[PDB]
């Protein structure tokens, strides 16, 4: 048992397409090369003690327990740390299901490939997996308390490498529409699109989203001085900071009853809702300067009714929830007592950041509220009504939404819509207090307590009494308009010989249309005129540079055998893909050792070549034009002998090929023939004496033709691009 | 902050 | 005529003393006129803007676009309805919050950029 | 800070500010919108809601203030006289308003001007 | 009269009026009325009746995208449909919905729909 | 902070 190397793929690889986050690991066998499970003693017994879940595992056999019977019949082990590394991650709450092993050239290292959610999950399961084998086929057994260990340490890195939960609501939405999305490594910060097409989220803030406005919704008197400037109904009140200005605010608001609460407040962090005496009014001015960072509160008219959570994006209002505080009701003859355990018996309760509805915690403050609600623990409640247990009315501490998004006025719609605009904010969560949302704020006496920034919008796509909103949907629509992705025009060239000429020769014929060009190859990543790095600079690593860019509006990839080999693929799909030749010239590097290896690895962009996208295949190569089929989207051949029979009869019906007829580089689109230029005025062909040089013309004229370039553009592109 |  | 609302009040009012203690004494006291003239002074700086706010104003001013000063955040608003922008001092309303964090972050800044 | 670029003491200072308004008004556009101001005697509240009524006619949000009150396309913004500077100053900062429809008492005009 | 439709409707499908022509039978008349549905072009939709058995027959094929609409929301064929998908209509609680998967879209009360 |  040594590990030799460990690779990770996030991309379409070589072991499979559709399948990007995969695990590679090269495992010495040293000892225990050629024995199976039933050669070694009492293995599979310990095996399926240790993990019983390895029943539900459907192999090639495809019946329930049939990888326990191909144990049973004696196998290689590397198929069995595959199927150990795959339950042992899924066991963490991570559903895989795919997984390889394959017998390397050499003489006893083999590969073994394991499907992971998350990256530091999957490389840990494989890690493990190999000492859980050992310490098998070593002492029969594997200690309890060291697969509990490794289980918590699986669950606490998927925990750790997770985003929040309107980011996976966010990019699943993205992922949905078949938006890319990757994740910036600054602050938990994710990218959509490509290049000038790009956008920005964090957690709901847009990239879009203004200071100015965030700054005005987080500053609480600013945002009630600017509302009540437009007419929008704000709740009458002061600011003081002092004891002695006590009265002479409560006096200005109009009477009692008031509300007193800290400006640098959030979540009600000491907020008192309703006090009607002196006494009632000190202890609260007391407690909210405690919670207050800077020793200051606001008092403020009380306002009955109802609290209401209306989320506005992009200028609509989306989802309008209202908010009751933790209640129970004795409508079953029931107390309270008996009902708060009977409602966290609901599996509904859940903790942490991912159940919304939160159990009801019974703290000392809780218990004082409920002392002053005028029941007890056994006062069973009057003809089954709801009795609270609070007046904060949130969610992380056990109080439900109720969907109103259906019932609120449309004079309410407009009026917050207005708010929204007028605070400056794409994505809003405005607090109102009314007592019916169905009516105008205006008739009843409706307020609008606060607005906010980056709101949680947990509690509309699952309210538990109403329909959930489609929040997600409306965010990308927003970020998104019409039915437009954020991608660019991405053209991926692979091949053995000419990666880097027809890349640079793409590259200027479409800068011959005022387009920015960002297109690396191996002497180094260009974005349009200027060198945007040096050295190698061909894998993925260097493609994310491209594609990540705001000014690149076509990205152009030299995309070499040793990327594709370490990492896969830098995108999921490209609009168009080259495949210039297949050679065996540098054979034995990796696992690749025979010719056909090599094609299957390089098929992979023109596998990955979009539905809608091009695969532009060299006709004279038999392994290249074998590639025609399993792929998606429409292929072109090129072709140095005008006469190949493949060529012909794919352009007799349909067409996109080009040739090299009578000293002429040819586009046939069916029966139409249209030459560009005479490959002797091209410079890089050598006045025609480089055949190779044509080849590559002829590829690189033929994908520009294929995403609707002007003939022109590439005539002037060709003939003014030098050979350096 | 964050997810008010 | 006034340049500043509160300045301009404060002066019309101390005219008027000055004139009464003129006629009733036959002059005013150096102490209360350096007095009024500090008061009229620290006026003047409380309500000013800053100089990239005074020079932005200035330009729009000199292109015609009305502004208008909120009472929020010092926030200067020009134009008027649906083709209004506004400014704090050099952060404009389409200033990302995202990128100001991402700028004040200069670990951040530097791994981006890198 | 932009300070040192329109002052730099050793070389040519640059129009930072001229470029900030470039940038928040492209072209040769003002922020203005169309404003009409109704004053006299006996008929200013039907006009300007005659007016309001047949500019709502063309696809356009119209904020206009009467005796009445303050009104921002169909829905009230605002009750009371809404008739002097301090309600015009709600119409033309609204973000939604392109057109906007003022009824200018002589009360408003001697109080506080335009 | 058109080689394609971007949309194709087929209400429902009662053997009332045969005879006439050569349609004698109601798999006659459905083939008949499943002309407009088997014209809509693969980038348009068909809207079929789920709740008609030979109209909900008609949802193979067709070129193009399928979506239902039932009276009876407990369709088992169209919740099925809207599971993996969506693009279906239904009438749950006095209410005219759009199941678009698995969210649901309401659009008015059906009383106040004249 | 301001005026950077
Ligand atoms: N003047 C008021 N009149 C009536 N209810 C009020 C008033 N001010 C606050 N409330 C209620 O108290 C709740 C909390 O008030 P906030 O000012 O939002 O406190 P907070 O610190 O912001 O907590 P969060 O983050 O808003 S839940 C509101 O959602 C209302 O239900
Ligand atoms: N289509 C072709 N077929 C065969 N040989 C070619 C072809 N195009 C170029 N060559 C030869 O291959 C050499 C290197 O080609 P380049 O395109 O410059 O490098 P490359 O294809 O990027 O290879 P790497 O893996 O990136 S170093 C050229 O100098 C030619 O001699
Ligand atoms: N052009 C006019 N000439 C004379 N009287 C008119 C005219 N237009 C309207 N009136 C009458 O004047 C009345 C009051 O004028 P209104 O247009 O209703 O409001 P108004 O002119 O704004 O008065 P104020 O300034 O708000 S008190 C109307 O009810 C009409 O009877
Ligand atoms: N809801 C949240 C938004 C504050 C601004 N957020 C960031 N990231 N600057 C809050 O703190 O109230
Ligand atoms: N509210 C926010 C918090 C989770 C994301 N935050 C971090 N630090 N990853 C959310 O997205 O739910
Ligand atoms: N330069 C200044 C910018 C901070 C963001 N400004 C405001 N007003 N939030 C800084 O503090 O570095
Ligand atoms: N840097 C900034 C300072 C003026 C704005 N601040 C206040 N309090 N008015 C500037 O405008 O230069
Ligand atoms: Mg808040
Ligand atoms: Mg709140
Ligand atoms: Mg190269
Ligand atoms: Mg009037």
């Amino acid at each position: 048992m040594k590990i030799l190397k460990l690779q990770t793929l996030r991309g379409p690889n070589y072991w499979s397409i559709h399948r990007h986050k995969l695990v590679v690991m090269r495992l010495d066998l040293e000892d225990l090369y050629e024995k199976y499970t039933s050669d070694i003693p009492g293995f599979y017994k310990g095996l399926t003690e240790v993990l019983p879940s390895l029943v539900e595992h459907l192999c090639s056999p495809g019946v329930k327990g049939g990888f326990l019977t191909r144990v049973e019949k004696g196998t290689l082990i590397g198929h069995v740390i595959e199927h150990v590394a795959i339950e042992l991650q899924e066991l963490a709450g991570m559903p895989v299901g795919f997984g390889r092993t394959r017998e390397t050239s050499t003489t006893g290292v083999f590969q073994v490939v394991i499907e992971y959610e998350n990256e530091q999950a999957g490389r840990y399961a494989a890690r493990a997996a190999v000492r859980l084998c050992q310490s098998i086929v070593d002492t029969g057994t594997y200690p309890a308390t060291e697969l509990q260990q490794d289980l918590e340490d699986l669950k606490e890195l998927k925990n750790q490498a997770s985003l929040g939960p309107s980011t996976e609501a966010i990019v699943k939405e993205a992922e949905a529409r078949g938006i890319p999305w990757t994740q910036l490594g600054a602050r938990f910060m994710i990218q959509f699109g490509y290049g000038v097409n790009q956008k920005k989220i964090q957690a709901t803030l847009s990239n879009q989203t203004g200071i100015l406005g965030v700054e005005l919704a987080c500053d609480k008197e600013g945002t009630k001085r600017i509302l009540k400037d437009a007419g929008v109904p704000v709740p009458r009140g002061t600011v003081a900071r002092y004891f002695d200005e006590l009265q002479d605010a409560i006096e200005y608001v109009g009477g009692y009853p008031i509300v007193i609460k800290p400006l640098d407040g959030n979540h009600g962090r000491g907020i008192t809702i309703d006090v009607k005496n002196w006494q009632e009014a000190e202890e609260a001015y007391d407690l909210a300067r405690k919670a207050s960072k800077t020793k200051t509160v606001i008092v403020e008219r009380y306002y009955t009714g109802k609290d209401h959570r209306v989320l506005v994006v992009n200028g609509k209002v989306v989802a309008v929830a209202e908010r009751v505080p933790a209640h129970v009701v004795g409508n079953g003859k029931s107390t309270i007592a008996e009902l708060i355990e009977e409602t966290n018996r609901d599996p509904q309760r859940g903790d942490g950041h991912d159940n919304i509805l939160t159990r009801i915690t019974v703290d000392k403050s809780a218990l004082d509220i409920l002392g002053k609600q005028g029941y007890s623990i056994d006062s069973i409640p009057l003809k089954g009504k709801k009795c609270f247990l609070r007046a904060t009315a949130n969610l992380s501490t056990g109080g439900i939404a109720v969907d109103r998004t259906d019932e609120i006025h449309p004079e309410n719609v407009w009026l917050l819509s207005r708010v929204a605009k007028i605070i400056g904010l794409d994505i809003a969560g405005i607090d109102v207090v009314t007592e019916d949302i169905s009516q105008p704020l205006r008739e009843v006496e409706g307020v609008i307590v606060e607005v906010n920034a980056a709101p949680g919008f947990r509690m509309h796509v699952a309210p538990s009494r109403g329909l959930a909103r489609n929040v997600a949907g409306a965010v990308m629509d927003m970020l998104f308009p019409g039915s437009k992705n954020g991608r660019i025009p991405i053209l991926s060239v692979t091949g053995t010989n000419g990666k880097t000429t027809t890349t640079r020769l793409l590259a200027h014929i479409i800068k011959q249309t005022g387009k920015v060009v960002g297109y690396t190859t191996t002497d180094g990543t260009y974005i349009g005129e200027y060198l945007a790095e040096t050295g190698d600079n061909t894998g993925p690593q260097s493609a994310h540079l491209i594609l990540s860019d705001p000014t690149v509006e076509v990205a152009v990839l030299e995309t070499a055998r040793g990327g594709i080999l370490r990492s896969g693929l830098g995108f999921s799909s490209c609009e168009v893909g080259i495949v210039l030749n297949v050679t065996a010239d540098h054979l034995g590097i990796g696992d690749i050792d025979t010719i056909e290896q090599l094609a299957k690895l390089k098929s992979v962009v023109a596998e990955s070549v979009m539905p809608k996208g091009y695969a532009v295949l060299n006709a004279e190569d038999p392994l290249v034009a074998a590639m025609a089929d399993r792929v998606k989207g429409q292929v072109a051949y090129f072709s140095m002998d005008p006469n190949n029979e493949l060529l012909l009869r794919h352009t007799e019906a349909g067409g996109l090929a080009a040739i090299y007829e009578n000293g002429y580089i040819s586009i046939l689109k069916g029966d139409w023939t249209l030459r560009i230029e005479k490959a002797v005025n091209v410079p890089i062909t050598m006045a025609g004496k480089a055949p190779f040089m044509i080849a590559n013309a002829l590829a690189a004229c033929l994908a520009v033709f294929t995403q609707g370039v002007k003939i022109e553009h590439i005539r002037k592109g060709l003939s003014t691009f030098v050979a350096s | 902050d964050d997810d008010d």
